């Protein structure tokens, strides 16, 4: 009970609708395919992110470094100018006081002693105290002697 | 004209050509609707595919994977019940003056040459492949290749062209053991006998249908 | 004869239901097993557990039906 | 061949009780084998061991019913 | 024939005690297996022993009433 | 019919006890080959094979006696 | 005699199937033991569990062409 | 039907002993299964090894003799 | 009579079948276990098992052609 | 009816053989096994060997006998 | 009978036929089993499988041929 | 009736062959697995492997040449 | 027939009654499913959102370093600024404390020449009495020094 | 010797000369008033006289030192001693020599069976009794093969079940009885229609192997001249061997399922 | 063949041979069983109490010996304790005769005083020759004063 | 007929080939376990007269060792009385030494005694001489002979 036109006819339909099938769906297969794959260029978008990132980080923290390390340079840099001129200055200033200060000091010491040999008055004062100091006192010397006094 | 058969040979084949149409139109990332679950398991049958080879995913995948995508509601297909309850004319709805009542509500792959369309054209691909890949090796003799080891290749030259020829017939007598099951609960009972297995039956048909596609990626296993 | 459809009747349905009645005893006999050892696997080995029974049990309704077309 | 039906009926009633029969035997031990393997998984598993039983009593029944179709 | 009546009464016992009698051989091979192992669950587990050879020997007396029927 | 009962006779004695005895093979084999593992448990282990073995022993007797009845 | 092919139409159906009735139980349960370890290697394993169970069922098919073949 | 109970006599004795012909192995198998793992439970396990021995064989019988009321009597 | 050859061809049909029927079924189980073991020699007893099959399968069919003549 | 003797002879020519064909490969199987399992013990393990083929080898001729008396 | 000689043609190729369909089955699927835990002494197993495999096919063999004389 | 002794003869041809056959598997599967651990005792028992072919294939060819001693 | 018709409804009815409860978690499988893909179009988007602002996290990270840069400099200038103010003042105190050292320096000198003119002044007038005393003696008589003499006995 | 194995010297009369094969179910001597007497039984008395001057014998001049009989009979009593405390030691002394009896005469009986010569020995080819023209009463039958005493023996296992069932849970046995709810009650039932068919399957079993012997030696017999029943007569003596420890045993593991 | 009259024949024999058996072959069996067993029991409850013995013995061997050692060190004891009370009676004695020889050396010392009374007799005289011997050449006499002598201390 | 010749034939054949194997193992298994069971008793007998000859050399010993310990209480009250009688005779000596220790004391006392009575008189002799004398030779003895003697040159 098999029919060979009814079975070539079913043969026919069968082999006409996978032919259309295919046909339809082997773009559908490689749509699905490729949105299935779109995942792959995204991680390797996430990790080329992932990698500007951290190559971002190491850049802004070099950065930072370089900064404080500039900023710690002019301020070292600006600390040993300013010790240097203060240096500068405050041996110049004692040079100077001790020259300037020592020499007034001797040419002083010099006039005053120069004026106290001029004043011989209290030395002419001491002279006379000398007089009669347990010696030509109650028994005073015949006229004194001025020698001492010229010698003074 | 053709018999009622090989008239029903069209009514889930412009659908194959229509739901095809209807993957090309859904097929997108997340697709829901036409293609939410449906697709899942032809992935995993494409990962089968892999599963099988990765030129047999697409060796002869237009030849092979529309018949059982085409089956698997070939097999939903079948279990429809009332299609056929009343005669169709080419005390019951026909009994009194019979005009043979050629239904055409009926399961065309039913008919053996329905199966052995999908069969003869996986085995033809896979063989055509067979021939490009192996050809005399295919059924390579090995004439006394290690002491009168020539039967090797004859015999399972035989049983592979057997089982072609039974892969079409298998599918047939599982075509024919739905068609039969039909019947089964109807004389026997009046309600709800055939339901304890006429989904299995179904699933086994989508089963069936899945073992065709396993048959085509077994053949192409063979190929291979 | 007169009862030879009956015996060929009770030829198929009494024949064919022990291989497939032997079958799934095989079958969902070794799956407890491996239900068994591993109850997580259970929706994994599950599923073959009655692709297998799908099979099987149909198996033995081939003469059953064709008995029944010697029933009637 | 009067009682032709007489061998008739008795004919299946006898066949397939062996292999369910059989059916039975193999499951239940395999089941049992692994009950006192998974008593934790065991009332899960018991539903599972009586899946094909009913499986193999219904076989069993088919060749009891056609005999008083026929008896 | 005359004895197709008793070559009925044959049948069914004859083959019905088959399969049973290898079913129940194979559920307490493995039950023993299964009871050597784990003799604690054994209460709880040749439950199943008990209650899988009524699964088994029911369908092996369907032929026996039968037989007695016939008898 | 010429001796019909006595072939009807001559069948279910033959046919109930390849079963069983089939099932006697597999059970104390198990069973030996269990307490071969586990020597200690040896009280209602040992238990659990005769009593399938007396249920099992019976299945080859149903008809034994019934064919002399009709013998 | 009458009707001989009665019993003959409903003859090899009940008795060439219970065999393969019996093999995919062993090919499943088997399996089912074989991937109960291993349950993703299904891929390599499922594939070959149905190649035999394709010739077994073949196998099957025998019994029920033939039952009209002769059967008409 | 002159070979009638010539065959009836040869009927269950073909028949019944297949199963202890091969159960009998079973029995031999595992219990030289079981000495193999276990050699020391010999002195008792041997004990149970004919045990279902005399239970196949006893079933095996029955063809034999009860065939003999249809070729004697 | 009228119907023995009709016997003889569901004979070797039914009976011959259940031999592979049931041994390739165990030469696949056991294919599986030896691949479920391991699938590295898959290619020599895949093979070896369709060598099993083509050794087997043959027997199957010898009665099935035989009937038809 | 001629040549019923002649089947007569054959039944259990075929029968008888089969079972005890199949234990014995069983007894050499489980054997060869155990010889496996420890070479160590072989005049009380071997000695086993043979223990059932008596029970095997001459169960088969059991019919083999009667059968020539058939011939 | 006219068919008698036709029927007994069937007998031996359907009868054989499942020894060797099922002993090679287990010749192969044992030695896979053994080969596939080992393929190492594959090629003395192979030769000693072929060995099996003679012993049993040549059986598969003998009616065949003696049929087709009587046909 | 003239054919009988045609299929006593594919009787004793097949039946009795099937049985011994698959018993060949059962020494072979049994061999190879112990072949597959151990080729030192293989020597051994290729001796024990011919122990069960002896055994086997004696009772084999039983009825082939008794067939053609009838025929 | 009216038997085929009930049977095709009792088998679409039960049919139907398992599909229902079966789709339920099928259906919730399904969504799940979708959610999934759509998650991973979802992470998809977020990647490509990730790259399109990688430049925008890379001109804030330069943002952030250049305000670092300026609190960096600001620092700096304040240290600079705080060290300059200390070395002025150490050297505006070192100078001071030179300047007072040379001016007590420069009184201590006048005190101590004050004070050998005053022990010169001293000698001297001793050494000036002691040229007369002799002179004075032969003039008055030295016949004192014998009353003297005489006296300390 | 080497392939000196000839064997050729069956072809003397073995076919023609010997019966084709002259077995019968049971054998009675009769000529008593009364009970008729029964070759089986009239073997079985002298069985078991033979089996009293074994006991005899040992009991006779009994010492300490085991030497002879003395020490056979207790190594041979030992490992059933052994075997029945191996079983169960509940309840084995209580009823050991009863088992041992059973074995004992089975022992005996299979001994008895291993007796040759009582096939021709017979009173009134074509033989001597045969040939003569009354019935040729064959002599010596086999005391096993009557399967009465089997049945007795049987039955009075079953009583010593019984006995056993007596002290199973006392005259309860409620288990053995039956099961209230649940499928403790079908199988209880079962197992107590099995109960019931273990005493009768015992002397159904012996009875069978019993039988077998005498007619596999008579078989061989009608065969063979000598050959192949030498082979086949030891294999029976050692199943009957084996029968007669599985005898008792079986009424061991029926006392030790009576014990539980 | 189901002649009740033979199975009761057989069950009466089997019956009496197993009473037989019983009365002979069980009773002496199983006491030379329970002999055998309760040798071996002895046999090692012997060794045991064997090995106790030797122990016990060589442990009352050296308590007798300590009990023995106990009584002589106790006997010892009493004879030192008498010897130290006789020591003490020969060492009051001692001091006894000491007490006595210290009155003797008193009484001596009173004679040796009596004996100095002699002294008036003769050192009287012996001073008078002593006067005449220290005066040289012999004054005394007139030279001389004895009364003197006579004053004496 | 010949089926009883035929089957002693086979009987006797049967009879030689076990007694050419299972003869020798049946008679080494006997033999085996005659042999352990004389050996056990054996040892039961050899326990037994160990236990009676440890039973008898336990009382021994225990009579050695009471002898034993008799003889050394019977030296110990020897002893005893030994060595009471050496600390008497121990007494009496260190008694006896004392008495001669007072008694040569007694006589060194004694001539001490005479010794320092002639001392203190002869002290008192030459105080009494230098009294009278000095008394003498004031007056009585004053005459112009004591210069002469002191001029003796």
């Amino acid at each position: 009970g098999i029919n060979p036109t009814l079975f070539i006819a079913q043969l026919i339909n069968f082999l006409l609708l996978i032919f259309i099938l295919r046909a339809l769906l082997y773009r559908p297969v490689m749509n699905l395919l490729n949105e299935r794959t779109r995942r792959i260029e995204e991680s390797v978008r996430d990790a080329e992110k992932v990698r500007e990132q951290l190559a971002n980080a190491r850049r802004d923290y070099e950065a930072e470094i370089a900064r404080a390390r500039q900023e710690a340079a002019k301020i070292v840099a600006q600390a040993q100018e300013r010790a240097k001129q203060q240096e500068a200055e405050i041996i110049a200033q004692a040079r100077r006081e001790a020259e300037r200060l020592k020499e007034e000091a001797r040419a002083q010491a010099e006039q005053e002693r120069i004026r106290m040999l001029s004043e011989a008055k209290s030395q002419i004062a001491d002279l006379v105290t000398l007089t009669a100091s347990r010696v030509l006192g109650a028994e005073l010397q015949a006229r004194g002697h001025d020698a001492l006094i010229a010698e003074s | 004209p053709i018999t009622n058969s090989f008239v029903v040979a069209i009514i889930i084949d412009i659908f194959v050509i229509a739901l095809a149409v209807a993957a090309t139109r859904n097929l997108q990332m997340v697709p829901r609707g036409l293609q939410n679950v449906m697709e899942f398991i032809l992935e995993s049958l494409y990962n089968l595919f892999r599963n099988i080879n990765a030129k047999y995913v697409a060796t002869a995948f237009p030849l092979v994977a529309t018949i059982f995508l085409f089956v698997l509601f070939g097999n939903w297909f079948g279990l429809l019940p009332g299609v056929g309850s009343i005669g169709v004319c080419h005390h019951d709805t026909c009994a009194a003056q019979g005009k043979k009542l050629v239904p055409l509500f009926r399961a065309p792959a039913a008919d053996l040459n329905f199966t052995f369309a999908i069969a003869v054209i996986s085995f033809v691909f896979i063989e055509y492949w067979g021939f490009r890949a192996l050809g005399p090796g295919y059924l390579k003799k090995f004439f006394n290749t290690n002491g009168i080891m020539s039967f090797v290749g004859i015999i399972e030259f035989i049983s592979e062209l057997v089982k072609p020829f039974a892969l079409a017939f298998r599918l047939f007598g599982n075509i024919f053991a739905g068609e039969v099951l039909l019947v089964v609960m109807a004389f026997l009972v009046p309600l709800l006998l055939p339901l304890p297995f006429y989904g299995f039956e179904v699933f086994v048909g989508f089963i069936q249908a899945l073992i065709f596609a396993l048959l085509t990626y077994a053949f192409l296993n063979i190929a291979v | 004869m007169e009862g030879l459809n009956l015996v060929a009747t009770a030829l198929a349905v009494g024949l064919g239901a022990i291989g497939p009645g032997v079958g799934i005893g095989i079958i969902v006999s070794g799956a407890v097993q491996a239900i068994g050892r591993n109850p997580e696997i259970e929706n994994r080995v599950v599923t073959y557990m009655f692709i297998g029974i799908a099979f099987t049990e149909a198996l033995a309704i081939f003469g059953l039906v064709i008995a029944f077309l010697i029933g009637f």
